[PDB]
């Protein structure tokens, strides 16, 4: 029978290889991920349908921010095959009440504070 | 006459005659017509464009069905550019 | 009879106007006229989505025949005007294609130019200076 | 071609954020500003609301882990006292 | 649907932009009733809009006839001689005065199918494309397997 | 440019005579550049309702 | 020496950036065709179907007639652009 | 590492040489400020431009009309300045964005002309064998522009 | 000649299907992906004991706001105003 698959704890014990790779150090872990819906919930089993709902990916391509804790990681760990995972960066730190409404999430997932539209 | 063309505001009989008499008011040698280029020939569409050049430069080509209406629009084409009412002249300024 | 229908005339003829241009009894008989007006009207709002797929299709068709002119291929010009940051759309370029061929000329010479930078920059890979063009302006 | 614009940091669609997209698309010929265009006032409310977010989870996860690292001290230092 | 209907192209009626904007709207005849609920925002609009819009449009004429009517109608004449009518029967203040405003701003061209978003009577500037732009020209124009 | 109307849609839509030589040569992409060449696909002017193809000669 | 693109056909295309390398320039006039690139000006239904399509190189079923039905449907004032 | 010469030893397309970026720079410099001297001396006539306008791109020439599919919030006869200008050409050169060019290199300056309502528009859904039938007609505002003048300045 | 027995896709003798390059590709590239997910989930950024009652508050106040929504729900106020309005359908003129 088909049923909810059980993902071994192993799988999500990152390598240094994998760390040199992907540019992410062990330690000082990223504390937000960017979560988009890159695949469809139809033909997918319905549990997946409610997570991706619970998560509020309901639309694709469009990114969400979540916690980088142990349930949302369950959660995302149920849906991983649907969606694409990155770390939200913030080079100019958490936008301030001052700047809340120059920011954008560009397509590195960096979350600049500042958006002029103007050349560099 | 925004959209207009010259020839279509001035109605004009021997459009070569009035080149010639244009090209000789300014000094200009006589232009000479010569087959620019050319496809099917002998087909019942042909394409001639045929260039005026003056002193062995070209002042105009037009494209016709045969040489002679060829040659005509070239004229046409050459007394346009020489009254600057070129097609791609400059706008009106309102 | 108490309550009998008087605008069966019209009700009749707001579909009978619109089936007054087809062949046969279709544009005659209202039970063969509806039927047929239903089927236009469907085609008509689905045809919408297929008016912008032909019009897409018949601008990459002549982009490739003028890059093809120039010696180019469709694919090489888009990818190398994308790269060389000029977003004109498949519409405008087929545009100047028809009605613009020097300007068409230069922005296929930029394509060509841009995508032999590529090659050399493929070819020397390193840190050697970037292509002129392929220089990238930034906006923040 | 997204690929190269997500190379460059650019959207993948030029139709994305970026000057093209977000800059007015006219204004008085006078030189007046024009009004805010529909499109880009929500997607101005939509950043806005995704940076207010991204601000209530990272100051959420901060005071968990204060919190958390309080629970820890009151718990050494009571073992402690009741130790003494 | 488009094949059922006809088509234009987009055009203006004496290139009405380019040396000065024309109101192309001129008439607007306003037939309302003293009595009939169908005509009441007509008479609304009458009292409290009509001298607005007629002192903000010195260009349009407008005629209110208050006569006996079922059916409260607005008819626009435009300067190239299209005549517009339209039914304000039931309808409230702000639709008669967006309706009126619509066709203040609105042409007389007919409300068809316009074949193309565009027009342009200088479609090339640098010459429109023939089959022997692009094409290179050889010596004393000798076409292929020409012998002299 | 600077034409005037008939001769200018006649020199856009004006058909071309090309030669290919197929001596050697496939026979499939002798049929490839000649069907490009006839439906007229190689003019930025192409569309299937204009009629714009071009004779092709093979020898 | 280089050269995108061969300059014997058309404009003759040069490519060019400003200094702030913020906008592409593009000089392209255009190519005279050389005097001497140039030649001299020289100086029954069946059986009529056929002839046609010899003549215009199409095929029999365009010069034959239409019905009523088309001939009327046939739109005699189309709009006209430019 | 030699390679004698066989079909495959070396690629079929020709080896291109790019110039080098020195004398290149100084060309394209050169380059730049004959067409700058142009535009000063006014040697061009029609200016046609690609404007990024509404969500497309419209080549764009003086005294052209343009269909833009809403209203604009714009009284009829009011003139604007389309900002998002992509390119604009002349006869003998052409000038590109990366995207957009200067504001000082361009103006395009349009008025509006019309404000209207499209052709009523049929949506009809239909589906056989399920009573599902359903008709809707849609209205979509415009607003006719007309393209007054195309102005460049001297700022290359 | 060459007929797939009953219908295509579902019978024990299914009409063949191969894989093209671009379908592996595509699930290469898709791979690809879901292999940087897992990275990116292996490293939480809290554990589960300092995660536990860090969104207590929140979550309980969201649930009080869905609460208060659902029990204020109660029938829409009436207005003297709104009635005599419809005396307006017979205003005339004089
Ligand atoms: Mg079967």
């Amino acid at each position: 029978k088909f049923t909810r698959s059980r993902i071994p704890e192993k799988v999500f014990q990152a390598s240094p290889e994998d760390h040199e790779k992907y540019g992410g150090d062990p330690q000082n872990p990223h504390k937000l991920h960017i979560v988009t819906r890159i695949k469809s919930t139809r033909r997918r089993p319905y549990w997946e349908k409610d997570i991706i709902k619970m998560l509020g990916l309901e639309k694709a391509h469009t990114p969400q921010v979540h916690k980088n804790i142990p349930s949302v990681n369950a959660k995302l760990k149920v849906v991983k095959h649907l969606i694409r995972i990155k770390p939200l960066k913030l080079p100019q730190g958490l936008p301030a009440e001052e700047n809340m409404s120059n920011t954008c999430l560009k397509s590195t997932g960096e979350l600049v504070v500042q958006w002029h539209l103007k050349p560099v | 006459m925004t959209g207009k063309e010259l020839f279509e505001m001035w109605k004009i009989i021997n459009p070569m005659g009035l080149l010639v008499e244009e090209l000789k008011k300014r000094n200009v040698s006589a232009p000479e017509s010569r087959l620019t280029r050319q496809s099917g020939g002998t087909t019942a569409l042909p394409l001639y464009f045929v260039g005026l050049y003056c002193d062995k430069k070209l002042i105009a080509e037009g494209p016709g069905e045969t040489v002679l209406v060829a040659e005509e629009e070239a004229a046409r084409v050459a007394l346009r550019k020489l009254y600057g009412f070129t097609e791609n002249r400059r706008p009106w300024n309102y | 009879l108490r309550n009998r229908v008087t605008d069966r005339y019209f009700r009749i003829q707001e579909v009978l106007k619109h089936a007054r241009h087809f062949r046969g009894r279709k544009n005659r008989c209202y039970r063969l006229a509806v039927r047929t007006v239903i089927r236009a009207f469907v085609k008509c709002t689905k045809a919408r989505y297929l008016k912008k797929k032909n019009m897409r299709t018949l601008w990459i068709n002549r982009i490739t025949a003028a890059s093809q002119e120039h010696g180019l291929k469709y694919p090489a010009l888009i990818g190398n005007l994308v790269k060389c940051q000029v977003e004109l759309n498949r519409k405008v370029l087929a545009d100047l294609a028809i009605y613009e061929p020097k300007t068409f000329k230069s922005l296929a010479a930029l394509a060509s130019r841009r995508r032999h930078e590529g090659f050399a920059a493929a070819l020397g890979d390193g840190k050697e200076p970037e292509g002129i063009f392929s220089r990238v302006v930034q906006y923040h | 071609g997204g690929q190269w614009r997500l190379q460059q940091g650019l959207a993948a669609n030029p139709s994305g954020y970026g000057p093209l997209t977000e800059l007015p698309d006219w204004s008085y010929a006078d030189g007046r500003p024009a009004p805010p265009m529909k499109g880009q006032l929500r997607r101005k409310a939509e950043r806005e609301t995704f940076a207010r977010r991204v601000v209530l989870l990272s100051q959420e996860m901060d005071a968990g882990l204060q919190a958390w690292q309080l629970r820890q001290q009151k718990l050494q230092e009571e073992q402690r006292k009741q130790e003494n | 649907t488009a094949r059922g209907t006809p088509s234009r192209f987009l055009a203006s009626v004496l290139h009405n932009g380019l040396g000065r904007y024309v109101q192309q709207l001129q008439r607007l005849s306003f037939s309302v009733s003293r009595d009939g609920a169908s005509s009441r925002g007509a008479r609304e609009f009458v009292e409290r809009e009509v001298i607005d819009f007629a002192r903000r449009n010195p260009g349009v004429v407008i005629y209110v006839n208050s006569r006996p009517c079922c059916v409260p109608r607005v008819v626009a004449e435009y300067l190239n001689g299209a005549v517009r009518e339209e039914s304000i029967h039931c309808k409230s203040v702000e639709e008669i005065s967006t309706l009126v405003q619509k066709l203040a701003d609105q042409s007389g061209l007919d409300v068809i199918r316009i074949r193309k978003p565009f027009h342009t009577d200088n479609p090339s500037i640098q010459g429109q494309w023939h089959p022997f732009t692009n094409k290179p020209t050889t010596f004393r124009g000798l076409r292929p397997r020409e012998v002299q | 440019s600077s034409f005037s109307r008939a001769p200018q849609q006649w020199a856009t839509f004006a058909r071309i005579w090309y030669l290919l030589d197929g001596k050697m040569q496939p026979p499939g992409k002798l049929a490839a550049m000649a069907s490009i060449r006839l439906q007229g696909l190689h003019k930025p002017v192409y569309h299937a309702l204009s009629d714009c193809g071009d004779h092709v000669v093979i020898m | 020496t280089y050269s995108p693109l061969p300059d014997d056909y058309n404009c003759n295309v040069e490519l060019a950036l400003t200094s702030d390398g913020r906008t592409i320039v593009c000089y392209h006039p255009s190519v005279d065709i050389p005097y001497e690139h140039t030649k001299p000006i020289p100086r029954e239904e069946g059986p009529m179907i056929e002839q046609l399509s010899k003549m215009f190189f199409t095929t029999k079923h365009r010069w034959y007639p239409h019905g009523r039905y088309h001939r009327c449907r046939k739109n005699l004032n189309p709009p006209k652009d430019r | 590492g030699y390679v004698p010469k066989t079909s495959l030893s070396s690629p079929p397309w020709p080896e291109v040489v790019l110039p080098d970026p020195v004398e290149e720079t100084r060309h394209h410099a050169e380059v730049v400020k004959k067409v700058n001297e142009m535009i000063v001396t006014g040697q061009y006539g029609r200016l046609f431009a690609v404007v990024h306008f509404a969500s497309r791109q419209w080549k764009v020439t003086s005294e052209d009309l343009i269909l833009i599919g809403n209203e604009l919030d714009l009284a009829c006869g009011e003139r604007i300045r389309l900002e998002k200008v992509l390119l604009v050409g002349a006869d003998n050169f052409t000038l590109l964005g990366k995207p957009l060019l200067g504001k000082d290199l361009v103006r395009v300056e349009a008025t509006v002309i019309e404000k209207t309502e499209s052709w009523p528009r049929i949506i009809m859904r239909f589906r056989k064998r399920k009573n599902f039938k359903k008709k809707r007609i849609v209205t979509t505002p415009q607003t006719v522009l007309r393209i007054n003048s195309i102005e460049i300045a001297p700022c290359l | 000649r060459g007929r797939i027995p009953g219908r295509q896709w579902i019978g024990k003798h299914r009409r063949p299907r191969f894989v093209s390059l671009r379908a592996k590709q595509n699930m290469i590239r898709r791979l690809e992906i879901e292999a940087e997910n897992h990275y990116w989930l292996s490293m939480p950024y809290m554990t589960r004991e300092q995660e536990r009652g860090h969104a207590a508050v929140r979550r309980r106040e969201a649930f009080e706001a869905i609460k208060a929504a659902a029990t204020s729900k109660f029938p829409p106020h009436r207005f003297i105003a709104d009635q005599l309005d419809h005396l307006n359908v017979t205003k005339k003129w004089s």
